[PDB]
RNA sequence: ACGUACGACCAUACCCAGUGGAAAGCACGGCAUCCCGUCCGCUCUGCCCUAGUUAAGCCACUGAGGGCCCGGUUAGUAGUUGGGUCGGUGACGACCAGCGAAUCCCGGGUGUUGUACGU
């Protein structure tokens, strides 16, 4: 029973899909809870969650990260916490090798943000993948900054399981994250999630309606990170 | 209502992920009412999932005995990091 | 016999393991196995047998949770004619067809754009034992025969041999118009007298026997696949839910409000506090 | 390495400070070496030590006297900072450390260790001068690697992480041909050293240059005088180890092989040195202390209706014996006997006193130790078995005349008393109403959970448990309602353990006592009354303090009430 | 009040015996009881039924229908012991034990929806000695 | 509103002790031929919803109940960064920034909700 465990655990040529973990603060808001339930929910397949309210914080000390995911094999972990400094914080974090690689942290605004419940449509099926639209000026930096590595984390969220062949009964959503272009105040990024109706008032291609359902969620970037570059380099790779 | 929208720069489509990275700044209105933001953002959104299916169904297409009509995808070319590294 | 020694570290399980009403590890494994890896969504046929009364839901998951795209029950096959035994393998197998038959009938098999392709399930057990000859195995058989394709195997089947690969389609055809039931009361009635009348009391007073049994099966099948949306009214239909609403306020416990809590306040310190 | 100012501003002028640390930075190394015993005369007075440490008379012991290539002055340097650290506490030991001594204390070992090991001069045909300065030496390092070993873990851990220190008292305890003094303190040394350390254990066992366990385990097993200050080292390293009776390690590693050793050094005790007696104890006390993590430690790595088949159908027996706990059948047919020779020794000397105190306190860590195992429905029943009637000998012998005649030996004889009394449950043989006595002792008695009122509340519960003369009984209850009554003048921990011990006395309905003690007095009438001030005094108790206390009385009041539930529908 | 479903039952009858010893008392078991006794050491079978009462009656003929106090479990179950089973109908030495539910117990070990039994439903040790004082017409002392 | 099936948040839902539950549905229950599985038709599987019983399950309510949760607070404190400046022979202490807990305390709560079919 464990030898397929540890052909799972062991590394392997073509890569498996990341299992993200959801793990929860000593301190954490209502708000900063119904935001990792909305992640968790579009993210129900491959994800785990802890209810045991660890008391860690992820940028001091990164060796309770590194024990959490050798135990359960999780290279993708959104942390939620909540400061009289920082009010509502999503910290991501992505792991190489059972060692912290980036993370980043994300504070969002509570005043506008809406929950899945309060939009009443058709929701995602469970473990359908959406398309994604990166629209921005933002993304694309010849630096490496903040918004180059949200995008570079939230392609490893939303992607899901890769596949060559994608049957046309699918793509009926969308994940739109915008950024502002860089101006005083720090840009704000901004996630939507839109389903896709279709009607064929064009004679060949059909055209898109858009009606929104999901998290409506407006991030600020803030603490970072990054990566060194002697692990950049040997997991940036290719096999 | 045209199937086909024109902007000042080309998207940049990414079919591996099912991926459009649009580089045309989006004009964000700041005003106080969230409703005019609402559907800007929805018209923005649409634009982009309009761009993105109509290069999805350029690609040719192959009906199968799943009775599904598959679009047969490149494979993904955006760069992105790794679980475990290359053994031996 | 004393000495309750405790556990705020305790955590609970889930809301439908406490009470024992889904596995959620068969759960994940089923939606995980249903994904086909294509991006498609497939339909999952659940069935659940209480007593007195079969369910068979036919549900697709989402992230509130599940939407039924068409339920088909027990209590309706009153009004195709059989009126007894609304729980055995017969019933089973006519319970799949008509799940069958309504699912391929709503969905019609304004600007879709897919620019004849038979449906598509899994089935579901859930907490029952997967044993052969399970009426599981019936539902699965009656929505297999009505018209949607599941994949399956004979290997569950009742009447079939498991040292040799060969299934008997005799007794498999005999379950299928309850001929077990029918050889059952006739040997309760030849070699019994006490039992026979005891069970099957209301095959008894509605006069059937057991070729009569197996032609009101099939014609009770030719009217499923004829006319599989008819409905059906039993014992007291008071309509006009806003009555039932009344009904059930004006017999409902209704708790003690915030004034109503500073009164039992005051009355348990008067009582208590005060004496 | 900085050169600060010195500014000697003290009201009484340091008249023989200054040609002393003259004398020190002075080149010559007999001037040095001369020097040095006045400076350690000086440093051992109080009022001017700190005069000295004004002058940084360490950093130039440091930087210059022991890093000088004479070996005579790196002997008079050492001999300085042995003499400042007996002298001075650990925080000294930790400014050592914070300079790099340890680097230095290694390169000055594997010098001597090079000149001692050494068989090309060799080292026997040196004078006796010269070893005589060389044992001083390793005496100094032996003394400040101790103290730095004893001041705080992370240095104990730095100490541990250097193999040449190591490696030189494997040599020093495997040659065994330095002085007697030089032996003791590596030996003590090792003792420290080898508390709770999984590396210094391993580098015992695993050594092959000189098979140091070998030599110990030698010297363990033969009838050596000065073998038994090894043999705790070896306990120490069965403590590190895990080397113990549920999965032994080499030759059957257990402490029952360095039982009868330390025993036959109880039979080296007479009635009417004394170091060698104190730390034989010490190690049976810690032997009888580690016991109880060695059984957790076993544990570590249908049956309840069995269970009642076998309680009901009256099929009870007693078989078996402590096979698979060999240290503790060499504890209780050999070690437990001589101890209680030893506690009932004339009292005439202060050194008996002393070893009775030792002894007391050794006895009282195995019963407890025995006593925490659960003996409930005849679980463990071997175990109790053999440790049966030697409890009821520890009764017999040793706590009926100690208690026939100081607040610490009444606080050891008491723990003991509840220790027997936790494991004879009411068999206790009633001789002369030891109660009353209890009873008058907590009366002239007159962190919470460790007074004297609790563990005589503790004895006075468990003699009455089971079936016991209904007088005893009788007795008991009406002490413990009449302390329930009067809540105002005891602490809640008293309280805690009174409410524990009368749940556990008046439990069940099968007993007479129930019928004949608890309804025909109406002890439930004063619980009633009892339930809400206890109430109002567990409210009382604060939370960040002392939380054991408040979730131990919050325990004590949801089995109150419902013990008051139980009595009320069982009537 | 009272109610019908909350009658007391028996549940069952477990019969237990403790090389050649053993092989020899798994075919006294196996007459007594007519079911293929299983191993554990000892022996023991489990008997059900119209047959069990008829044992546990058998078993109450042997020891005169008189059980001392001690023998009624707080559970609710109780058993006793033979030295010899000759008398019942080599000498061998068995116990019985009995267990007593009401109507309901299938809540405790169904598969689907498990739950606890409820409080009030419980069976307690008087109810048993009233239960064996009633039917059997034994004293208990 | 109430009940079932399938669920989503996964203790405001659990734990202990009391009192009540129209309608229907859940259950408990009845039987051992066939399919099937056991030392034992206890569980699992099959046949009967007739006879019963709300006793338990389930639901509802009550309790100066234990627990748990939300909001304000305890704090930008303790602790930490020995990260920077002054004392201190030291051990370390002040001081300035960054990171940054918890009990206590005060107020309130004991479940919300989606689809389908019913009463």
């Amino acid at each position: 029973r464990s030898k397929r465990a540890l052909e799972k655990r062991a590394p392997k040529i073509v890569e498996n899909p990341k299992t993200c973990l959801f793990l929860r603060g000593t301190t954490c808001s209502q708000i900063t809870q119904d935001a990792m339930n909305d992640l968790y929910a579009m993210r129900q397949v491959h994800a785990k969650r802890f209810h045991k309210k660890n008391a860690i914080h992820p940028f001091e000390d990164a060796t309770s990260l590194c024990f959490f995911s050798e135990k359960n094999d999780c290279s993708l972990m959104v942390f939620g916490s909540s400061n009289k400094k920082r009010p509502h914080t999503l910290t991501f974090v992505r792991m190489f090798d059972y060692k912290v690689l980036d993370m980043l942290e994300f504070y969002l605004d509570p005043d506008t943000y809406r929950s899945i419940s309060q939009f009443k449509t058709s929701k995602i099926p469970i473990g359908m993948r959406p398309m994604m639209v990166f629209a921005g000026t933002a993304f694309e930096s010849p630096v490496p900054n903040a918004f180059t590595m949200a995008k570079s984390m939230l392609i490893d969220f939303f992607r899901g399981e890769p596949s060559d062949k994608i049957d046309v009964e699918g793509l009926r959503f969308v994940v739109v994250v915008t950024a502002d272009e860089p101006t005083s105040q720090k840009p704000i990024l901004r996630l939507r999630v839109y389903g896709i109706r279709t009607k064929r008032s064009g004679t060949r291609l059909p055209r898109v309606e858009v009606e929104e359902h999901g998290p409506r969620m407006d991030f600020r970037l803030g603490r970072m990170r990054e990566p060194d570059p002697a692990m950049l380099k040997e997991a940036m790779k290719k096999a | 209502l045209p199937v086909t929208v024109e902007k000042p720069t080309p998207y940049t489509f990414d079919l591996g992920l099912l991926l459009a990275n649009d580089p045309n700044p989006v004009n964000v209105p700041k005003t106080t009412d969230t409703q005019v933001l609402e559907q800007h953002l929805a018209s923005v959104a649409r634009d982009g999932a309009q761009v993105l299916i109509n290069q999805l169904l350029t690609t040719t297409t192959i009906t199968a005995t799943k009775d599904g009509v598959l679009l047969t995808l490149p494979p993904p070319t955006t760069p992105l990091p790794r679980e475990k590294p290359v053994p031996q | 016999a004393f000495h309750k020694l405790v556990y705020s570290r305790f955590q609970t399980k889930f809301k439908r393991r406490r009470q024992g009403k889904t596995d959620y590890y068969a759960r994940k494994r089923l939606i995980t196995q249903a994904k086909n890896k294509y991006n498609a969504p497939k339909y999952r046929l659940v069935v659940r047998f209480t007593n007195r009364d079969i369910i068979t839901q036919m549900v697709t998951s989402e992230i509130n949770g599940d939407k039924i795209f068409a339920a088909a029950y027990s209590h309706e096959l009153r009004a195709y004619g059989i009126n007894h035994g609304l729980t055995n393998w017969a019933a089973a197998y006519a319970t799949g067809l008509l799940l069958a038959r309504r699912v391929l009938a709503k969905l019609g098999l304004e600007a879709a754009e897919t620019e004849r392709r038979p449906f598509k399930a899994i089935l579901d057990v859930g907490l029952a034992r997967t044993s052969t000859g399970a009426r599981v195995f019936g539902v699965m058989k009656g929505a297999s025969d009505g018209g949607i394709f599941i994949p399956h195997s004979e290997n569950r089947f009742p009447g079939y041999d498991i040292e040799t690969e060969e299934l008997d389609t005799e007794v498999l055809k005999k379950y299928i118009y309850g001929g077990h039931v029918a050889e059952y009361m006739e040997t309760l009635a030849d070699d019994d007298e006490e039992r026979y009348k005891s069970q099957f009391v209301k095959y008894i007073e509605d006069d059937v026997e057991a070729d009569s049994l197996e032609e009101l099966y099939a014609e009770a099948h030719k009217q499923i696949r004829a006319d599989p949306f008819r409905k059906y009214v039993s014992d007291a239909p008071k309509k006009s839910k806003e009555e039932w609403k009344a009904e059930s306020l004006k017999y409902k416990k209704a708790k003690l409000s915030r004034e109503e809590r500073k009164a039992r306040v005051e009355a348990k310190i008067k009582q208590l506090l005060a004496e | 390495v900085k050169p600060p100012t010195d500014p000697e501003l003290a009201k009484l002028r340091e008249d023989k400070i200054l040609p002393v640390l003259k004398d020190l930075k002075s080149p010559d190394a007999k001037s040095r070496t001369t020097a040095a015993g006045a400076i350690a005369n000086i440093v051992q007075d109080a009022k001017c030590r700190k005069l000295l440490l004004r002058e940084q008379v360490v950093h130039i012991v440091l930087t210059e006297t022991l890093t000088d290539n004479n070996i005579d002055s790196r002997a008079a340097g050492w001999e300085i900072l042995k003499v400042l650290a007996q002298e001075e506490e650990a925080d000294f030991c930790v400014h050592l450390y914070r300079l790099d001594v340890l680097t230095a204390i290694e390169h000055a070992a594997k010098a001597v260790l090079e000149t001692l090991t050494t068989s090309e001069p060799p080292f026997s045909k040196l004078l006796k001068a010269q070893q005589r300065l060389v044992w001083d030496i390793t005496g100094s390092l032996l003394v400040l690697i101790g103290l730095l070993a004893l001041a705080r873990d992370e240095i104990h851990e730095a100490v541990a992480t250097k193999q040449t220190i190591l490696r030189l008292l494997f040599r020093l305890i495997s040659a065994d041909i330095a002085p007697q003094d030089i032996y003791e303190e590596a030996i003590s040394c090792l003792t420290t050293l080898s508390e709770d350390n999984l590396k210094v254990g391993q580098a015992i066992t695993d050594d092959q240059e000189t098979h140091v366990y070998d030599v110990l385990l030698k010297l363990a097993t033969g009838t050596d005088p000065r073998a038994v200050m090894a043999c705790g080292v070896l306990h120490n390293v069965f403590t590190s180890l895990q080397w113990m009776d549920h999965s032994p390690g080499k030759d059957g590693a257990c402490d029952a092989i360095l039982i009868p050793t330390l025993t036959r050094a109880l039979e080296h005790v007479v009635p009417g040195y004394a170091n060698i007696t104190l730390l034989a104890l010490v190690t049976l006390a810690s032997i009888g202390t580690d016991f109880q993590e060695t059984l957790v430690k076993g544990n570590q790595g249908s049956e309840m209706q069995a269970d009642m088949e076998r309680v009901v159908g009256a099929d009870g027996t007693d078989d078996g014996d402590l096979e698979d706990l060999p240290t503790l059948r060499e504890l209780i047919q050999t070690a437990v006997p001589q101890l209680i020779r030893l506690s009932n020794l004339p009292i005439d000397s202060d050194e008996s006193l002393t070893i009775q105190s030792h002894a007391l306190s050794a006895l009282n860590n195995i019963s407890w130790t025995i006593s925490c195992l659960e003996f409930a429905n005849g679980e463990n029943a071997n175990i109790h078995n053999a440790w049966y009637p030697t409890a009821k000998k520890i009764w017999r012998k040793t706590i009926l005349p100690i208690l026939e005649a100081d607040l610490k030996l009444a606080t050891q004889v008491t723990s003991l008393a509840w220790a027997v009394a936790r494991v004879l449950h009411g068999e206790t043989p009633t001789d002369g109403n030891p109660h009353r006595k209890f009873i008058s002792l907590y009366h002239s008695s007159k962190d919470p959970f460790q007074g004297l009122g609790v563990k005589c509340i503790g004895v006075v519960g468990s003699l009455a448990h089971d079936p016991a003369p209904i007088e005893v009984n009788r007795e008991v209850g009406v002490f413990l309602v009449t302390l329930l009554r009067q809540s105002n003048n005891v602490p809640p921990a008293e309280i805690v353990e009174a409410l524990n011990q009368l749940f556990d006395i008046y439990g069940d309905e099968e007993l007479a006592c129930d019928k004949e003690v608890f309804w025909k007095d109406g002890f439930l009438k004063h619980l009633e009354e009892f339930l809400p001030k206890m109430r109002t005094l567990t409210k009382g108790i604060d939370k960040r303090t002392q939380p054991e206390l408040r979730t131990r009385a919050d325990e004590a009041l949801l089995n109150l009430g419902r013990f008051v539930q139980y009595k009320k529908k069982h009537a | 009040a009272q109610n019908p479903m909350r009658e007391l039952r028996i549940q069952k009858l477990v019969l237990n015996i403790s090389g050649d010893r053993l092989t020899r008392a798994a075919k006294v078991l196996e007459q007594l009881s007519g079911q293929t006794p299983v191993y554990s050491i000892a022996v023991h079978v489990t008997v059900r039924g119209p047959k069990a009462e008829e044992i546990l009656e058998r078993g109450l003929k042997v020891k005169e229908y008189e059980l001392r106090r001690r023998n009624f479990s707080e559970t609710g179950n109780f058993g006793f012991g033979i030295s010899e089973h000759i008398d019942l109908g080599g000498i061998y030495g068995m116990d019985f034990y009995c267990c007593m539910t009401r109507p309901g117990e299938r809540v405790a070990k169904r598969r689907r929806c498990k739950s606890r039994i409820g409080a009030s439903h419980r069976i307690t040790r008087e109810e048993t000695i009233r239960w064996f004082k009633q039917r059997f017409d034994g004293i208990v002392r």
